[PDB]
């Protein structure tokens, strides 16, 4: 549904460094003590990395263009950026498949949709359960569906330094979308740390279409609510 | 090939075949349906199903205005048309050597594995022979395909047994014969075999 909040304040566009971060595993094969080299798609060492702080006024997650692969980090002690839309200009005539989770499995479904301009979950803040799905409504000339496994959630509020990360890079590639994972304990207020960590691949969607454009979605604790938990997104070069 | 690309690198095989009997109705048959209109080159494996009326220099239209025409040239496949105005179904089949847990395969028996010399393994297309010792490697499950210091097969997950196993080659090497001279003495030589004993 088409329902936006009231005091929602555009990002500014924060930058920060890609320090040592993007780094996955390029093929399936297992190398012992090699110095190996590849070329493919990676998010550089130090690169203008754009931050999306969304504090309780600052509402973020604008359409942004993906532009060959993307790098996505989340400080997600909270669990607040569960969804994400690639699609080539998010309307009803393109495709836009839907990368989602329902705090217990993973939904990634790729049809025709009328893009919502504010899609959320009807999750409290103290107590975070996700109830109304707002997010897709109208689905026809639909192509691909796919559905995870079962593993739960915590979708409400911690507090303090982050206790998990989300490291994320998205390629489209061949007609396809390499999904990749990052997941690991650190301790920072909001900054993304300069720490490497390696991503494995776990999706090789069969999906084949124009991805110029994205969006990430919001778990908003819902005149709104979000915890201190950011995400930042980076590019990827050949 | 302008609205389906297919990459000059990767692979896939091309069926076609003709369907006059079937696709082709002399009242026509103006479901199968075509592009004409698309800014700029497809990208492989892509398409792009938006039936939207494309400006060439490019503006928000309103059929049917000027250069804002459906971007479709829906052909009716007659039975009394040529060759080539046949209707043709087509399937691609591409394909994924990629070594993931290998999920398409042939109708060959699965043998079992031995620790002995020499075996012509055929673990999922990677043909060859070599000693085929276990030994400890991690091997990650999105890993199951190990190489050298420079691109061998080396290691390989048995795909049925799920076990870690790498592969020296069959042993080879020289072969040097050491004689004394023939005039001097024909007798037997001796000889190298440069592996072990």
């Amino acid at each position: 549904r088409c329902t936006t909040f009231d005091d929602v304040q555009a990002p500014n566009y924060t930058q920060h460094t890609s320090s040592m971060r993007g780094v996955y595993y390029p093929d399936e094969i297992f190398r012992s003590d090699t110095l190996y080299l590849t070329q493919d798609l990676f998010l550089p060492f130090y690169s203008n990395v754009t931050g999306f702080h969304t504090i309780n006024h600052t509402f973020d997650n604008p359409v942004i263009p993906f532009k060959d692969g993307i790098y996505f980090a989340a400080t997600e002690k909270s669990n607040v950026v569960r969804g994400w839309v690639f699609g080539s200009t998010m309307n009803n005539k393109s495709q836009s498949v839907i990368i989602i989770n329902n705090s217990t499995n993973v939904v990634i479904r790729a049809c025709n949709f009328e893009l919502c301009d504010n899609p959320f979950f009807a999750v409290s803040k103290p107590m975070g359960t996700q109830t109304h799905t707002m997010i897709f409504d109208n689905a026809f000339n639909c192509t691909f569906e796919y559905i995870s496994d079962a593993f739960s959630l915590d979708v409400s509020e911690k507090s303090g330094n982050f206790k998990h990360l989300r490291e994320f890079v998205f390629k489209n590639k061949d007609g396809f979308l390499y999904v990749y994972k990052g997941y690991q304990p650190i301790d920072v207020v909001r900054d993304l740390p300069s720490g490497f960590n390696t991503l494995k691949p776990i999706f090789k969607l069969p999906l084949g279409i124009n991805i110029t454009n994205f969006r990430a979605i919001l778990t908003a604790f819902s005149t709104w609510g979000t915890s201190a938990a950011a995400y930042f997104v980076g590019y990827l070069k050949p | 090939d302008y609205n389906y690309k297919l990459p000059d690198d990767f692979m896939g095989c091309v069926l076609a075949w003709n369907t006059r009997n079937i696709d082709a109705t002399s009242t026509g048959n103006y479901n199968y349906k075509y592009r004409y209109l698309r800014h700029g080159k497809l990208r492989p494996f892509e398409r792009d199903i938006s039936n939207v009326p494309f400006s060439p220099d490019g503006k928000p239209c309103t059929p049917p205005a000027l250069n804002c025409y459906w971007p479709l040239n829906d052909y009716g496949f007659y039975t009394t048309t040529g060759i080539g105005y046949q209707p043709y179904r087509v399937v691609v089949l591409s394909f994924e050597l990629l070594n993931a847990p290998a999920t398409v395969c042939g109708p060959k028996l699965s043998t079992d594995l031995i620790k002995n010399q020499c075996v012509n393994f055929n673990f999922n297309g990677l043909t060859g022979t070599g000693v085929l010792t276990p030994s400890s490697k991690r091997f990650q499950p999105f890993q199951q395909f190990g190489r050298d210091v420079s691109d061998f097969t080396d290691s390989v997950r048995d795909p049925k047994t799920s076990e870690i196993l790498d592969i020296s080659p069959c042993s080879f090497g020289g072969v040097s014969v050491i004689t004394p001279g023939t005039n001097a003495s024909s007798e037997v030589a001796v000889l190298y075999q440069d592996v072990n004993c």
